[PDB]
Formats: C-alpha cells, structure tokens, sequence
C-alpha cells in the first residue's frame, strides 16, 4: 500500500489533490493550475524529479508569490514530521527488544529524504541561476544562509555543505575549443591605425566577425529577469532590462550607421560600392548564423531613405540582389522562414530577439493570472510554463561560444559608433531621408552628378577567407 | 478566392496596445492565447456580407527596434494607430506615426484609423473630443476600445477594412 | 528536429557534470559541487540532421541511490561514466547497467561506456579491462577528458546515433 502521510493539520502539504486545489493538463503529470501550496508540493514531489518544472517555477514565480514567502514555504515543506511507532514496534519495545520500525524507515527513505533533497535542489537552482533575488534583498540572503547552515543530519550533509560554499562564492562573484580561430583579416586599414577604420577600409570578413562577437556577447548577457513580467516595456525598463536595451540599441545604431554610410555617399558609383560592401557583410553574417546581423542589414536596406534608391540597386550585381532577396524573405509571413532556419542550423548563432519579446508580451497579456474553479482562485501555471518555454529557448542559444578572435581596436570602433551624434531621432531620420531625396530626386526631377569622396580603391577584397602558413 | 487584407497595428509600447489584436483573434469566449501558434494572427471574417481574410501584424514589445519600423510598416495596406486614453504622450506620438506611414507608403492618402484604447481603470487623460478633433483633422475615423470587455474591437478592424475597400 | 533524452549516470565525482558542462558551454568546471539533478538542452547537427538533446545530469552520491528509477524511466539512452583513476567507480558501473535494464525492462537499451579524466597520467583502470566490459554489454567504450575536451563530443554523439538506430 501507499505510505501514510502526516496529518494535514500539522503538515499542509499532505492535503489530498482535488479540483479545488490542482488541475492537470490532459509520463509525469503536467500542471495546468493550482494553489501555491500544491505547486510547491509538486515542485518537490516524493515520487519523481521535475528539473524543467524547477526552472519554470524559479523563472516565473514572482508573478504569484513573493521571494520572502517562497522561502518560508519551502522551509515549511522541508520540515516533515516522522510517524509514531506502529503496533508491532510497541509490542517489541514492551518486551525489551529493538523494534523493526519498518514503516518509519520506509517513510524516511521514500518520502522525507527525496522531498528534502528536492527542496535543497530548489535552493541550489535558486542561488545558482536566479541569484538576483538575493542581490536585491540582503535579508532574503541572510535567511537562506541561516536555513542551509542549520540543516542537521548526515543524509543531507554533502549538499548542505556544498550549497553553503556556492552561496559564499556567488556573493563575491574560460572557454576551450575544438580548433584554433581563423586569422584576423586586414584590408586597407592596417593593425593599430584606428583613425582610418571605416566601412570600406576594414576587411568585410573582419567587420562581420567582430560585429558577430559583439552581438553574441550582447545576446548572451540578457537574463530572464529582464523579460518576465514584460518589464522591458514598463516605466522602469532602464532599471529592470539594461542588458536587453543595450543589445537593442546596438542593433538600432548599426542599422542607422549602414543607412548613413549609404545616403552620405552622394556619388552614384561610390554608393553602389558601399551598398555592395554591406551585402557582402550580410553574406558573412549568414555564414556565421548571426541572424541579428542579417536583419540589421535587411532593416537598413528596407528603410525609407535606402529602399527608394532605384538607381543604386539597379547597378548591384544580380548575385548580390539574390543574397539580399533571400535574406529579406526570412522575415516574410511573420518570420516563417527565419524560424525554420534558426531551428535547423548548427550553433553558435545570434538569434533575432524581437520575436521572443513579442511572444513573451502577448503570452502575458493574453492569458489570465488565475483560473476560477469551484469558488477558488487557482494560479494559472500553464501561462507561466508558456513564458518559460520562451526563456528556455533563449537560454539554449546563449550557451555556445564563437570560435573567433577578438580584435580590440575593431571591437572598440564598433562599440563607439554613434551615427546620430547629438541629434534627436526625428531630426536625424529626417536628415537621412532628405539626403536620399538630394542624391536621387523624385521623378521627374533629373538625376544630378556628384563628386567622389573616397581617395582609396573601392574594389572589395571579397568575403572568402585567406590562409597563409 | 477571397481577398486578404494586410493590416498593421502601430503605437506606443507599454500601454496595452497588444490587447486589441489578441481580443479580436482570440477565442472570443475563452480568455486564452498562444501567439507562437502558426496563424494566431489570421482570421476569416464577414464584413458587410463579404467574406475576407485578415492578416494582422502587431509587433508589440519591439518598440525599441525603432530602425525596423519602416520595414514592418511597408508590409501593410491599412493601419491602426493606437494610443492609450490614460497616456497623453502616446496620443502626442500619433502625429509622427502617421507621418512615418505616409513616407513609407509614399502616399498622402493611406487607409488608417485612430484607436483610443482603455487599458485599465487609471484616470482618462485624453478626452474623446480631443481625439475626434485630431481624427477629423486627418480625415480618418476614430474608434475607442476596451482592453478588457472587447468593446469596440470589431468596430476598429472592420472600419479599417471599409477604409481600404473605399480607398 | 528530433528530440533525444540522454541521461548521464555513474559514481560520485567521476566527472558527469564536468562532461556535460563542457559539452554545453565549452567550459571546464574545477569545483566539485555534488549534483542532485540538473537538466540541459542543446541544438546540434549530427550526421547532417538537426536535433535537440535533453541531457539529464544525475546524482552519483550514494545518499541519492534510492531516487534513480524515476529518471531511468524517462531516459532514452545512458552515458555510463567512471573515472580511469578510480577503480571503485569502474566496479560501480555494473550496478547502474543492471538497474537501467530492470527499470526499462529491456536487454537492449542504448548506452555508451565512458572512461573519464583521461588527461591524468595516474591511471588505475586499464583500457583493455573497460573495453572487455563494454563488449560484454554490446556497447562502445570512449575515453574522455572534460578538462581538455578529448572524446567529449564523440561520447555524447555516439549515444545519439545509438538511440537513432534503436
Ligand atoms: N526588380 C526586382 C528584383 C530586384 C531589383 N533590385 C533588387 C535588389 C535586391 C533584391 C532584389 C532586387 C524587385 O523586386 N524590385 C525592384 C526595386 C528595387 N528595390 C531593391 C531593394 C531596395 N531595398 C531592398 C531590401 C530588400 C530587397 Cl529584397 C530589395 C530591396 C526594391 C524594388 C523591388
Ligand atoms: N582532471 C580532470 N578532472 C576532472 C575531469 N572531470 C571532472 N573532473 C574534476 O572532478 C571533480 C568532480 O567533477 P564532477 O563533474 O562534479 O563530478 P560528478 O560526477 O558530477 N559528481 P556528482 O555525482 O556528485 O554530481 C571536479 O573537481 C572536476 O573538476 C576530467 O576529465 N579531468
Ligand atoms: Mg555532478
Ligand atoms: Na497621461
């Protein structure tokens, strides 16, 4: 038979499952909704582990339970009463013999020890992967240290001593590869001559590599705390989502830099060379699976100032027209081909973050926080699972590092790019559009001629890499 | 067979804009949503007795990707310009959204509707007369919607389709 | 994209977590933080086919030895890990092999025998002894180092191939 449980009067987590406290989806069960007590019971269940559920819960619980209250509840979960001696144990003791204590031993082995270990695993994941709760609330950290540091008894001792050390390391807080990274490539600008760095003087292969390293680092720095609760859209977004915003602002700045490079090149032949060079950078982005970079270029080519430059795109080689068209088609039909391509490539990659943001926001906005059943309000956990499925996908692509060498000067050049200068957004984008009208006027106005601005060769070195001994 | 209309929702972030398309597309009578589902943004409808397909682009949450707005907007034949009736700044943003749409579509007469969205019980700060005056100055319809009761939602989208049909 | 459920098992301290984190993050963990249960995901192209690996990293400490049936039920293939400088961990392999067979009620479960820490000179389990055991199980034997990455992709991706052909 099943093990008997403590009385639900002394231990709240022994209440029977009912539709008034837990609802399952239609081989471990999947929870649709439940009270917080039932969610924590199943988070730390004696019959099975659920590591996905631990991640989902720790990522999303603050929408229904405060951090201080979560810690109180898992401490209450940990403190399980042992059963009293049975009739057979009583009779042995009355005869001066040692009792078998068979039911007590089974309850320790099959209920207390698994539940207590799974509570500690929640604590371990909480400290390792969601430490911001403790960075933001020093008293919460004190309570966790005290709880862990006072767990007695030898069955948990190895993990208690380990978790204590992990906490202490987190308070005061290296990559190996299957091969060497390729050699850094140089074109007109030579190493150390940062004053000459520009779109056409750096090597287009190395532009794409260094932007990919930068954009990969920005992608990898975004934590789920910047996403849950849609906080990057709210009034405190600069406080709560700084890494996400830095990543988006880099993408926006690079797109605007591409547009500015194009429309400030007034000579037609020179502007064709500029657009052709940006499409070559896009080709290397594709080869590197840097989809953020691909769409940075596509967004620039479809911007109002650039899209209308029919005389420029007329002279682009047909093969490059095809490269740009197939990159543009990634975004068509609500990113259908992009989503399929992302799920087929071999990482490392840099995803486009915008689709994740829209899906998190709409999941949050389109589902209720609670479900009402039999007069009770149950936490709608299915909604939280959907959000954590998205943050889990994000995290999966954050693991794999690029095998490319940083070039500190090129990296600094792109970190310091500031095409808008001190101008506000509207005056700058109006400036770009007015430049477009200047260099290719609306029909029937005639096309003017403009002098060249570049004194160095415009011929591209191409995007196939070189390899000296 | 049937006509497909490509509609684009534009407007300030952080003030409940996404509720408009969610409430339209939703199982009207079950408050549930999975936006990752293929064609959670397509809906076959009957407007003035003529069946058509709406394809709705709502990039809510991507407002900080400001250099992508041109590309997103160019996909659309008609536009819902949305502000929140308790956020004056989102109302003041409407002029620049409309100017950007006109530039992207290269037309001074693009089908569009002005939508005032009630996203919570916070105090209204844009009166309906202010928004009606703005819509009239642009020559476009004005519809108010509730983010919670679905009131006005069908009217906003159907009015836009009528603007496209009568363009 | 096909999904594969891999489980890493073996005695405490043999390097199950270090192997997994090296595969996932290309990083070697120097600390010895005993695992309770961790899970990782990895999209990777293997033999031209994209798949999604779910990797369960399990507890080797004996105090957790009564909690294994639940993860053995879900797993589709098992990396059975010992350390080549730890003869007791090699002697523990057959207990994991037998429990997996009992739980899954099968003589034909995808498995790979892994001898980890092969970067260390002071070996106490000879390759021949481990290879003999692997042949008796009908499975391959791969020596690995989570520190240097030697053999790590080979071990995990060989297990994927055995699930795919199962
Ligand atoms: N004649 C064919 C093929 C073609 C010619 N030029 C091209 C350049 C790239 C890809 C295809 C072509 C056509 O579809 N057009 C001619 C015009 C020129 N204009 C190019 C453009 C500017 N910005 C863009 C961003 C993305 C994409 Cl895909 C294209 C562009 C857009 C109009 C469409
Ligand atoms: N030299 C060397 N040390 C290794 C290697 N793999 C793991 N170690 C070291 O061995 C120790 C234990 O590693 P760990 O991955 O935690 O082992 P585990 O098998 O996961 N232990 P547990 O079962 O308790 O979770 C750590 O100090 C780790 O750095 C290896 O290939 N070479
Ligand atoms: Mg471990
Ligand atoms: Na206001």
């Amino acid at each position: 038979g099943q093990m008997r449980l403590p009385s639900a009067d002394v231990y709240r987590f022994a209440e029977p499952d009912s539709e008034e406290n837990i609802i399952f989806e239609e081989g471990i069960p999947i929870i649709k909704a439940g009270t917080v007590i039932k969610l924590i019971e199943r988070l730390t269940y004696h019959m099975y582990a659920d590591p996905n559920f631990v991640r989902t819960f720790l990522t999303t619980y603050r929408s229904f339970c405060k951090p201080q209250e979560l810690l109180s509840l898992i401490i209450e979960r940990f403190e399980i009463p042992e059963p009293e001696p049975t009739e057979a144990d009583r009779i042995a003791i009355e005869n001066g013999d040692q009792p078998l204590s068979a039911e007590l031993k089974r309850f320790r082995k099959e209920y207390i020890q698994p539940v207590q270990l799974r509570v500690l695993n929640v604590c371990r994941h909480w400290v390792e992967h969601h430490f911001y709760d403790f960075e933001r609330d020093a008293y919460l950290l004190q309570r966790m240290e005290e709880f862990i540091g006072t767990v007695r008894g030898k069955a948990m001792k190895k993990w208690v001593e380990s978790i204590t050390k992990i906490i202490q390391r987190k308070k005061i807080a290296n990559i190996t590869f299957q091969s060497s990274p390729p050699t850094v490539e140089w074109h007109i600008s030579r190493p150390g001559h940062i004053e000459t760095f520009d779109l056409l003087t750096l090597h287009p292969i190395e532009i794409a590599r260094q932007l990919t390293l930068l954009e990969s680092d920005l992608y990898r720095a975004v934590q789920p705390s910047e996403l849950v609760g849609s906080v990057w859209t709210k009034e405190d977004k600069e406080i709560n989502s700084p890494n996400l915003l830095k990543m988006i602002r880099h993408t926006t700045n690079l797109t605007l830099w591409f547009e500015k490079c194009i429309v400030e090149t007034e000579n037609l032949e020179e502007r064709v060379a500029v657009v052709s060079r940006i499409i070559e950078i896009l080709q290397v982005f594709q080869e590197l699976n840097n989809f953020n970079g691909v769409l940075e270029v596509v967004s620039a080519m479809n911007s109002s100032p650039v899209y209308r430059l029919d005389h420029t795109f007329e002279q682009i080689p047909s093969r490059q027209k095809k490269i740009l068209e197939e990159a543009h088609e990634l975004s068509e039909d609500h990113y259908k081909k992009y989503l399929a391509k992302l799920r087929s490539i071999n990482p490392p990659c840099v995803p486009f973050f915008g689709i994740y943001l829209t899906n998190i926001l709409k999941t949050e906005e389109g589902n209720p926080e609670v479900l009402k059943r039999h007069g009770k309000e149950l936490i709608n956990f299915s909604k939280r699972r959907k959000v954590a499925e998205i943050t889990g996908e994000i995290q999966q692509y954050q693991n794999q590092p690029y095998c490319l060498r940083v070039e500190s000067d090129i990296k600094r050049f792109f970190e310091n790019l500031n095409p808008m200068g001190n101008s506000m957004e509207k005056e700058f984008t109006d400036y770009l559009f007015n430049k477009s009208l200047e260099i290719e006027p609306r029909n029937p106005k005639p096309l003017p001629r403009f002098p060249k601005k570049y004194s160095y060769p415009l011929k591209s070195p191409g995007v196939r890499p070189s390899n000296p001994r | 067979g049937m006509t497909e209309y490509k509609l684009v929702v534009v407007g300030a972030g952080g003030v409940g804009k996404s509720a408009l398309t969610i409430q339209l597309i939703q199982n009207h009578f079950v408050d549930e949503y999975d936006p990752t589902i293929e064609d959670s943004y397509r809906k076959q409808v009957v407007i003035d007795g003529e069946t058509c397909l709406l394809d709705i682009l709502d990039t809510a949450g991507q407002e900080e990707y400001s250099a992508m707005r041109d590309q997103y907007m160019r996909t659309g034949e008609g536009f819902l310009c949305v502000f929140a009736i308790n956020n004056t700044k989102s109302f003041e943003d409407i002029h620049q959204y409309r100017e950007q749409i006109k530039r992207v579509k290269d037309s001074d007469d693009v089908p569009m509707v002005l939508v005032g969205n009630k996203c919570d019980l916070a105090a209204r700060t844009v009166e309906s007369r202010q928004a009606q005056d703005l819509a009239r100055s642009y020559g476009i319809p004005y519809i108010e919607t509730s983010a919670k009761t679905r009131q006005g939602v069908e009217d906003a989208f159907y009015t836009l389709v009528r603007e496209i049909r009568q363009h």
